[PDB]
């Protein structure tokens, strides 16, 4: 099946439900963490603890399809190089959200 | 208890 159904299940995305929307990010850990001393903007949420890739990434987002419904999770794959917007947080301050894309 | 941090990367991660 697409990379979608098939990541969302294998990591434990869709195994007990399926979820609207996720992105995965194809880069490496250390590249996403350091993110987090990159560009401060506003989260979605207006706190203050999100910040923005300088450059773009690829990604892939996943979004259900409009009959999807568990267990038969259905998703469309869309592939993209886009900045990426995560909210850290703790010491050491790493990623804990994904925020946005653009 | 899987961490924040543990969270985002199964959720988010594929290098
Ligand atoms: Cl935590």
């Amino acid at each position: 099946s697409n990379y979608c159904n098939q990541m969302m299940k294998s990591r434990n995305l869709t195994k007990d439900r399926c979820k609207p929307v996720n992105t995965f990010v194809h880069e490496s850990l250390a590249d996403v963490q350091a993110v987090c001393s990159q560009k401060n903007v506003a989260c979605k949420n207006g706190q203050t603890n999100c910040y923005q890739s300088y450059s773009t990434m690829s990604i892939t987002d996943c979004r259900e399809t409009g009959s999807s419904k568990y267990p038969n999770c259905a998703y469309k794959t869309t592939q993209a190089n886009k900045h990426i917007i995560v909210a850290c947080e703790g010491n050491p301050y790493v990623p804990v959200h994904f925020d946005a894309s653009v | 208890k899987e961490t924040a941090a543990a969270x985002f990367e199964r959720x988010h991660l594929d290098s």
